[PDB]
């Protein structure tokens, strides 16, 4: 039970620390946006066929 | 009104027995549920029963094509209840005769699979009797609706001909595969039955990678994995719950394998300074007899994988026909035979297609990984071996 | 490993065994020796599928001869007022438990109703009989099932009259008590023979030290089971050097007999390892001598204090009484 | 990692999401998955830790083995202990290929298992789709995007 | 000749015998041992036969009563709705089973159908006790599974502990323990006695050499069973010379116990000729132990290997300690 | 001819016993009367194999 | 239950009308002769010889 734990706040916020506060909220809200968008284009892409 | 085999057409006179009981389409449709309810029923409390093991993990022979064949006369059985359904769109009444016999056909071969598994692994081929008498009980029966439908010249432009055609070839397919598990093991009617021991691989309790060992759909399903990655979740996994590998991939076996291949190779070809011609010529002759087979799933996998964009197309396209009229358009003897130009028009017959397509596919392309990687796997421990 | 285990449950794989043939007789006896909630469906399920069957044979039965046809007074029907399937799942329960309504019956010139009649009535009575059968040896042997016999968890060696004896203790949790008790004791070592044979589990019995050198054993309150360790006895050499875990010495106590009630003979095997034996400490005592009666405190019965004991080898005490 | 991990993750909520949009009916439906599906992670995840840690600790000694065979190679041929030292190979070369095929075995039943998941959602979203269309009539570049 | 079979058949022929009493009493347990698809055939021929006995009779009474002759009449027929042999069968199958569908029944209009009636019913009682009672003996039968002891082919005499011992091996196959088990080891001579006595077929009894001293034994394991040949054995005067097949000598060992599972005592007769007694063998180690369970290899239990003993007599051997 | 909790109280004498007299039978288009039937067939066959087995 | 005691009605083990003393071995014994009728075998037969008399 010990040795199978992810261990995911340590990690986490090792690379949050590092990172900072501007590169880490920006990277979550870039990729975020970026999927957004494919949702988005095949959603028109469906009323535009339609 | 009330749920009627045959129907309530023209006041429920489907049920007329004059000109013949054999000439009624009802009657032969009825007799070919009685072999599936036969096996039901005998089976049933059978299986309930029953309900190291090296002792117990023989395989019968033609092991592989009795899943083949359940699992395509399993397809075709899909495809007939299908049809059915559909063919009773017309009329108002249930006409239940036209996919309850075909569907519980379905349910019946399941229960042979479940129940010829069962005696796969305890070795009882003794009670592999209900089978042999369920399956020319479901062959001769299913010859008469053949004969019947060639008797009102039905014809292969009418799908259930085609179907029933064709099912009657997978029940004699498998009919041929019973009795050559008689002729075998002799063990009905016989004097000497012939001994068949388990091999001699998994014998020894170090052997945990049960992969060559085991059904084949648990071969293309990797349910043998759920013990082990259930155990994993509890116990870390160590050396000792791994134990060694099955002597068909062992470092050794593999090398000699190997080591005859070269043999070959350089016997017949005296100018053979084992050069990279010699060497790939070796690795192609010890495991092409692999290779192959992965290609052969693979590039079935591939094909299949194709069905599902077309499968799109077609419901997608019968969808966008705002019409949505549905009619099979012909009644050969007072029930409607729907075509098949227009079975794979359907929108939900060709979801079910495509579901049954996606299944196929998914396991001819991690089947064709396995053997793949197994080679691949393979040849390392014998490269290695070499190399040393 | 061990080859017996501590609740008895021994476990000794029988690898590589000569494949015996399988035959029905086995299937019908894993029947009758089923669980009482697998033997409701077992015969629910019985009985529904074969009314079940037979309901559809009537069935074909009546299609056949146009019973099932529309109305028309000419002709008779094989089976008197069928109707639907539900008419014939209703004939084919009146038929085979034998109800028999009378609203729906056979008739005559029908020669395969006539067979089927037969066919369903010998297949019902072989039914019902099966199921007598299997609740009739149900009862007898499945009340024999329960093993209410507790031994110690670990054994002692303990010093009693000057002699070294190993001792434990079984209880009887059940009120009726095993008639004729028979303790057959064991040593199980790897004992290689001076002359060279080997062998990996050799047993060596064990006498008793009972009141008559005999094999019987009351069972009414629980008592220790005590021998002393002497030259005969394989112990003789017996130390606590040699009673760590990783030691092959290990003893096997089973108490045979027969319960009064019953009558069929029970037996319950124990098994002590070398780490599960405690070198000199005694058991304490149990039976108070109350004002009416004695009274038994189970919750101490394999509870083993320690006590001021030699500690040498019975080997080496051979030379105290020297 | 980082990177496909979280491309990999937002695909997956985004087809859900546009599936459970396409049919409603799909959310009730993705109560049953959404369960196993957790299981099948969990399970595989413990199970393959292990696996990928115990095949790199597998991968240690052979390669040294071979190291060795090399910088000693005068004195092993000289004690005649080559036959001991091949069997010594074989044993590794076997305990690291059956701790390599196992975690490929492991890799394909998830695979698996998540390919039939997934091809159970695909018959779900199809029949509610085609549900529908034809009696609430829905659109039908919506069906087509709930099946893509 | 042969004392007892191999397999334990023990074939003997008796002769000469008085005049048995073969009584009723003992046809019955004929039938209760017959095979299943006999008594299959047997109870559907006497649940037939009863069926169509009584089938004849009630129409042989409606025949009587001119009942069935076409016409009606004011006169109520013994039993009702009997047009045909076929109806009466169908009655009688009705009243025996009991089904009892009503649509022929029987009247008040002779007493001979009542005092039938009674025949027919309580004879269907009768035969159901009869089926059932041999249901019950027969299922046991099906519980017994009695033979599945084994015993090596050959019999050895090596040395154990210094001392010669005449050796077999016990083997259970079965996954159930056999509670109770007993040894009985029997030399099968033809001895003459120093008066002139000459006993065809003498049996002595022979120790089992156990810790106790007993012939209780404990398998689980395929186990040594071994005699110590000593003075106090009919076997220390045994030399090579009494090897050959036709020699006047045989063992029998015998494996009594109660089943645990089934509560019944089984036996186990095995017999071990002059040319099934190896000298100069002992039997290879079985019991492997494993990480998971001990491991019995079954295919070398009767597998032997060669060992030098002495080849000479147990009188002369003992002495010359 | 079912009229009162006395007719049903004899229809179920009729059945558990297995006498069937008939005047009160089992019609069909009623599933639910059928069902109870399998079931009550069921207990009052097993209720008999415990009487029997009890008297053994 | 009439069906079990069926098969333990009768019991055909013969022994002899008259008994013998005559030495075997030397040794002075005393002699009766046993014997079982049925082809069934008697398992775990014990043999107990008593000397009833006035004393
Ligand atoms: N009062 C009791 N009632 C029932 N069984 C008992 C009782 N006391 C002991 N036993 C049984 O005796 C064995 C061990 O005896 P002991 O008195 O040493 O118990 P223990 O140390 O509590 O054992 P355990 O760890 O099995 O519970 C076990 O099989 C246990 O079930
Ligand atoms: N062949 C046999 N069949 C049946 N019983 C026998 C047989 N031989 C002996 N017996 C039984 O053993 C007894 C002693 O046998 P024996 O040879 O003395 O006969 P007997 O003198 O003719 O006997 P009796 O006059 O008592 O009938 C007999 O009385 C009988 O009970
Ligand atoms: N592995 C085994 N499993 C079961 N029974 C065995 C086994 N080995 C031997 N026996 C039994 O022991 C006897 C013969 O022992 P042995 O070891 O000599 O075998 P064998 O030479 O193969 O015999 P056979 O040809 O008679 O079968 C037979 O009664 C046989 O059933």
């Amino acid at each position: 039970l010990h040795q199978r734990a992810k261990i995911p706040w340590r990690a986490c916020t090792k690379y949050l620390s590092s990172a900072g506060i501007l590169l880490l909220s920006l990277l979550v809200f870039s990729q975020l946006l970026k999927h957004m968008v494919l949702v988005a284009i095949d959603y028109w892409l469906a009323k535009w066929t339609d | 009104m009330p749920l009627a085999f045959c129907g309530t057409e023209n006041h429920s006179a489907a049920y007329r027995v004059d000109q013949g009981v054999l000439n009624n389409g009802c009657f032969v449709d009825a007799l070919n549920v009685v072999p599936h309810v036969f096996l039901l029923f005998i089976t049933f409390p059978i299986l309930f029963i029953g309900w190291i093991h090296h002792s117990t993990w023989l395989h019968f022979p033609g092991h592989n094509l009795r899943w083949i064949l359940t699992f395509i006369l399993l397809f075709v059985l899909v495809c007939e209840i299908a049809e059915g359904i559909l063919s009773d769109g017309v009329t108002e009444s249930r006409h239940l005769h036209l996919y309850m016999p075909a569907g519980m056909a379905f349910m019946a071969a399941i229960t042979s699979v479940v129940y010829y598994h069962n005696i796969e692994t305890s070795n009882f081929p003794k009670l592999l009797i209900a089978l042999l008498i369920y399956w020319t009980l479901a062959f001769i029966t299913k010859t008469i609706k053949f004969v019947k439908f060639y008797d009102h010249a039905i014809g292969f432009s009418q799908l259930r001909f085609c179907l029933t055609g064709l099912l009657v070839i997978l029940y004699g397919m498998l009919l041929l595969v019973e009795v050559n598990v008689i002729r075998v093991r002799r063990y009905i009617f016989f004097k000497t039955p012939r001994e068949v021991k388990p091999p001699e691989d998994l014998q020894d309790l170090g052997v945990r990678f049960l992969q060559p060992f085991v059904n084949l759909l648990s071969k293309g399903t990797y349910w043998w994995m759920n013990a082990f990655i259930k155990t994993a979740h509890k116990k870390p996994i160590d050396l000792r719950a791994i134990a060694k590998l099955p002597i068909a991939m062992r470092a050794l076996t593999n090398y000699q394998r190997l080591c005859v291949a070269f043999d070959a190779q350089a016997r017949k070809d005296t100018q053979s300074p084992q050069g990279a011609r010699a060497i790939w010529r070796a690795l192609c002759h010890a495991f092409g007899r692999r290779l192959i087979l992965s290609s052969t799933f693979r590039i079935l996998a591939d094909l299949l994988g194709f069905a599902g964009p077309l499968c799109i197309f077609g419901i997608v396209d019968h969808l966008g026909k705002e019409n949505h009229v549905f009619q099979p358009k012909t009644q050969f003897l007072g029930v409607y035979f729907v075509s098949s130009q227009e079975f794979l028009g359907n929108a939900y017959v060709l979801a079910v297609l495509l579901f049954l397509a996606l299944l196929l596919q998914r396991t001819f392309l991690q089947a064709s990984y396995y053997v793949a990687i197994e080679t691949g796997i393979n040849l390392r421990g014998a490269i290695q071996t070499k190399i040393y | 490993a061990r080859f017996v285990s501590k609740k008895g449950n021994c476990n000794v794989a029988h690898k590589n065994i000569r494949e015996q043939g399988r035959f029905l007789q086995d299937v019908f006896t894993t029947l009758v020796d089923l669980k009482w909630p697998h033997t409701l469906l077992i015969f629910t399920m019985s009985f529904l599928c074969s009314w079940l069957l037979f309901a559809m044979v009537w069935w074909l039965i009546a299609f056949a001869h146009g019973d099932l046809a529309p109305g028309e007074g000419t002709n008779v029907p094989c089976v008197t007022s069928i109707h639907s399937f539900s008419s014939a799942f209703l004939f084919s329960i009146e038929v085979q438990v034998t109800i028999g309504f009378g609203g729906r019956m056979v008739t005559e010139e029908c020669p395969l109703a006539i067979l089927i009649l037969i066919v369903q009535n010998i297949v019902g009575l072989m039914i019902n009989a099966i199921m007598l059968g299997c609740i009739f040896m149900k009862t007898a042997q499945a009340h024999r099932r329960a093993e209410t016999l507790i031994f110690s968890k670990h054994a002692v060696i303990t010093l009693r009259h000057g002699r070294l004896c190993f001792m434990l203790r079984v209880g009887d949790l059940r009120k009726s008590m095993i008639i004729s008790a028979t303790i057959h004791m064991q040593v199980v070592r790897k004992t290689t023979s001076p002359e060279g044979e080997v062998v990996p589990l050799h047993q060596v019995d064990i006498p008793m030290e009972n009141g008559v050198g005999g094999n019987s054993i009351f069972l009414v309150a629980p008592l220790i089971i005590y021998h002393v360790i002497d030259s005969n006895s394989p112990l003789y050499d017996l130390a606590p050097s040699d009673l760590h875990h990783h030691q092959d010495l290990e003893i096997i106590v089973i108490l045979e007999g027969v319960v009064e009630t019953t009558g069929i003979t029970t037996q319950a095997r124990t098994s002590y390892l070398a780490d599960e034996i405690l070198w000199g400490q005694r058991f304490v005592p149990i039976v108070a001598e109350e004002d009416g009666r004695y009274s038994v405190d189970y919750s101490k019965f394999g509870n083993t204090v320690k006590v001021p004991t030699p500690l040498c080898t019975a080997r080496q005490l051979d030379e105290d009484r020297s | 990692t980082l990177e496909c991990l979280s491309r990999s993750t937002l695909l997956c909520v985004s087809a859900l999401t546009v599936i459970s949009y396409v049919t409603p009916v799909f959310l009730v439906a993705l109560l049953p998955l959404a369960v196993v599906c957790y299981f099948i992670q969990k399970y595989f995840r413990v199970a393959s830790r292990d696996l990928q840690q115990l095949d790199d600790t597998t991968q240690l000694p052979l390669v040294s083995h071979f190291a060795e065979t090399v910088e000693g190679l005068t004195t092993i041929r000289a004690f005649r202990y080559e036959a001991r030292f091949q069997q010594k190979l074989l044993e590794y070369t076997d305990s690291n290929n059956i701790a390599s095929l196992f975690l490929t075995a492991a890799n394909r039943w998830l695979e698996v298992c998540m390919e039939y998941i997934g091809a159970c959602v695909v018959l779900i979203a199809a029949a509610t789709s085609i549900s529908n269309s034809l009696h609430r009539e829905l659109s039908a570049g919506l069906v087509g995007l709930g099946l893509t």
